[PDB]
């Protein structure tokens, strides 16, 4: 009060100081359940994967996948992730996905990669230098490779020009090397561009085959559709605390409500576009926002020179969350009061304080 | 499979007052007994819409459907530009059981129909991207709005238990919102589909045009009532 008042006595009366507010406990998010699942399942457990150069292409769109289960999963060998990384590619997500799938030898992983060179990485596929995704490879020797040769594979060897980004070649043109026509035989200049794959059990660290799936992330000005579930943490009620249910973020005390939301609608503003009910993506049912108390506050003095003892008026805030002890506690319809002893007697009103009551100095 | 008729289906262009109908929830927020003022896209209240006793009709800002319809007879919906496999085509069928949206370069016949003894009207199914299903949508009255805004189609639909004969009843229906699509295409013309047998249907469009609205919600946040505010002195 003194220093409000910017002297060192203060007169008989009531002053009003400084403001009062509750302040946030915690902060809460709720997202609905989140379901269908994108079916990863089949293509990271498919029973076989085709050949490096008729790799399988599948498309990732309008689902939701989680990437933390397959980023712990220790069965992969190499897991490497060029435009972002595997941390945070639960969060950030593109409008589709396109998984290569395929098979090829220990010592060509690195050749499928970005700015790589090579036998497979220019006659079978072809990965760009600005490439966004993953690369996930695990070794495939105990399923893929075979006692009695595993054959059906095949990769190619022989073609005049090499492989654009995610290109696939599968033609069987006899390749001539050299300037002696061939009439679809072999001949000196003419061989096969397609060599079979002579993978075995017991062959060595290299040889071992290996599946390799690629995700590439590409973000046409279509809405993104695919990325990883938003986590939701159970409601606080009663409680004046910041919330972000479905994105709509707010401050406030939760408490129920009995609106009778129609069946589309998500929440509601009373006037002036300010929300007032909202309903929950999980429990559906509506529930009532309201502001936590705020309200200005105040101090009743008798004078600096007759005394040295103030009580102290918070202005419309009920009796509940006054904090700080002091003397017994009133409420009174403005407000709640500290300071002061209620009495049943009436006498002349020496310092207002509302409702038609006020305070006097006999104590206060 | 897809042949032309011989005869001319040159239903007679018949034009009909719109009177009060056409009216959608603008959003998902709920409002109690309050008047609230919003411009958007809206049928002009009193306008003139066409009546067909089935030529491409261009697609505009967005399209009212009108239906007297009986035991289901038209089925599905065509949108595009150019209508062919050089421009991404939007398909939608509502038979027996479900309804089934799809997005692809379709390559459709010059008289598409549904054809009964699913999908025949189409020759090749090209670059398929988008694909859809869910719950079937139908003396009846069907209603529907029809809007491409940023990348997002949007259905409204209403069903009416009707007995008048003709036109349009003189009365009052918000139409509830349906179906989002998230999916980006540049529509101008669209076509209705019809379930003929090898061996009539009557239905009124109208276009929309942004104005201005009043609408009134009660207690319970039902649209009830609404006023114009581009018509006579009197409204505004
Ligand atoms: C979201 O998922 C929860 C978890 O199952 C659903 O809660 C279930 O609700 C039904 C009906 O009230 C109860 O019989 C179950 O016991 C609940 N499961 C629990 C508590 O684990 C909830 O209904 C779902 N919300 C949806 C689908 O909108
Ligand atoms: C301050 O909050 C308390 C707690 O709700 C209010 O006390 C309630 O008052 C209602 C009204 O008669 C009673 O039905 C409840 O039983 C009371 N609850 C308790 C725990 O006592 C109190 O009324 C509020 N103060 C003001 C001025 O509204
Ligand atoms: C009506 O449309 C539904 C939706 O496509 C058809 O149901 C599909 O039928 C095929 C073959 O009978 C199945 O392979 C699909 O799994 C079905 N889909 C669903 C969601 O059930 C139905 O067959 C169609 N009916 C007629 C008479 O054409
Ligand atoms: C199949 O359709 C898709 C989308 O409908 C085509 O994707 C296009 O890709 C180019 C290349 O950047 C974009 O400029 C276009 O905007 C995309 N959409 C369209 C409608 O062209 C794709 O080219 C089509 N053909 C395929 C995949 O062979
Ligand atoms: C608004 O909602 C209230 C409550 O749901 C409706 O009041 C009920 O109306 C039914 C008739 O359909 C009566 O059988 C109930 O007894 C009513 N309950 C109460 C508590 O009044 C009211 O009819 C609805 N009004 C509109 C215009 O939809
Ligand atoms: C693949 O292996 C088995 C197949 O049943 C399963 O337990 C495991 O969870 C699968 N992994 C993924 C990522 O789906
Ligand atoms: C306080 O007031 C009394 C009379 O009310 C006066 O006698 C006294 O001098 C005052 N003391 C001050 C102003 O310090
Ligand atoms: C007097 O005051 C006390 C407490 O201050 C209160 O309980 C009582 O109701 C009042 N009236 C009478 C007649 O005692
Ligand atoms: C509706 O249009 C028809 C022909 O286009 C016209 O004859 C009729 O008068 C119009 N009705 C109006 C403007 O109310
Ligand atoms: C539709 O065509 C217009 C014509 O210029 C073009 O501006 C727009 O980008 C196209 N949109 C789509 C989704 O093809």
């Amino acid at each position: 009060t003194k220093c409000t008042l910017k002297s060192f006595t203060v007169e008989k009366g009531i002053y009003q100081t400084s403001n009062f507010r509750v302040q946030p406990t915690e902060s809460i998010v709720r997202f609905p359940n989140i379901t269908n699942l994108c079916p990863f399942g089949e293509v990271f457990n498919a029973t076989r994967f085709a050949s490096v150069y008729a790799w399988n292409r599948k498309r990732i769109s309008n689902c939701v996948a989680d990437y933390s289960v397959l980023y712990n999963s220790a069965s992969f060998s190499t897991f490497k992730c060029y435009g972002v990384s595997p941390t945070k590619l639960n969060d950030l997500c593109f409008t589709n996905v396109y998984a290569d799938s395929f098979v090829i030898r220990g010592d060509e992983v690195r050749q499928i990669a970005p700015g790589q060179t090579g036998k497979i990485a220019d006659y079978n596929y072809k990965l760009p230098d600005d490439f966004t995704g993953c690369v996930i490879a695990w070794n495939s020797n105990n399923l893929d490779s075979k006692v009695g040769g595993n054959y059906n594979y095949r990769y190619r060897l022989f073609r005049k020009s090499n492989l654009k980004p995610f290109e696939r070649d599968i033609s069987t043109e006899i390749y001539q090397a050299g300037s002696k026509p061939c009439n679809g035989v072999e001949g000196f200049n003419c061989y096969f561009p397609l060599q079979s794959y002579g993978f075995q059990p017991t062959n060595g660290v290299g040889y071992q085959p290996y599946r390799v799936v690629v995700l590439s992330f590409e973000l046409l000005h279509a809405p993104a559709t695919v990325c990883g579930p938003k986590k939701s943490t159970n409601l606080v009620k009663n409680k004046c605390v910041n919330f972000n249910f479905n994105g709509l973020t707010g401050t406030g005390v939760l408490t129920e409500s009995n609106k009778k939301f129609l069946p589309f609608q998500q929440f509601g503003r009373d006037i002036a576009d300010t929300t007032d009910a909202v309903r929950d993506p999980q429990t559906l049912e509506i529930l009532d926002i309201t502001p936590c108390s705020f309200g200005g506050v105040s101090v009743i003095t008798p004078g600096t020179n007759t005394s040295n003892q103030v009580a102290v008026l918070y202005q419309g805030v009920n009796c509940t969350e006054v904090p700080s002890t002091g003397s017994n506690v009133f409420q009174t319809r403005a407000g709640c009061l500290i300071g002061a002893e209620h009495v049943n007697n009436s006498y002349e009103c020496d310092i207002p304080i509302g409702a038609g009551i006020c305070a006097s100095y006999q104590s206060i | 499979q897809c042949v032309n008729l011989r005869t001319r289906t040159q239903l007679p262009p018949a034009y009909t007052n719109s009177f009060t109908r056409g009216v959608y929830y603008p959003d998902k927020v709920f409002r109690s007994s309050v008047l609230h003022s919003t411009q958007d896209l809206f049928l002009p209240f009193f306008s003139n819409v066409t009546w067909f006793h089935n030529p491409v009709l261009p697609f505009n800002d967005g399209v009212y459907f009108a239906s007297t319809e009986k035991s289901n007879i038209i089925r599905g919906w065509i949108f595009g530009t150019t209508l062919d496999s050089k421009t991404q085509s939007l398909l939608i069928v509502n038979n027996a059981t479900n309804v089934v949206i799809k997005v692809c370069e379709f390559q459709f016949c010059n008289d598409p129909f549904l054809d009964v003894y699913e999908s025949g009207v189409y020759s090749s199914a090209n670059n398929c991207t988008f694909e859809y299903v869910s719950q079937p949508f139908l003396k009846n009255l069907r209603e529907f709005v029809f809007k491409n805004i940023d990348g997002y189609f949007k259905i409204y639909s209403k069903h009416t238990p009707i007995n008048l004969v003709r036109d349009l009843p003189q009365g009052f229906s918000a139409l509830e919102p349906l179906v989002d699509l998230p999916i980006g295409i540049n529509i101008t013309r669209f076509q209705t589909l019809l379930a003929l047998h090898r061996s009539a249907a009557a239905y009124y469009v109208g276009y929309l045009q942004p104005r201005t609205f009043l609408l009134k919600y009660n207690e319970n946040g039902t649209i009830t009532d609404a006023v114009d505010c581009a018509l006579d002195p009197l409204s505004e």
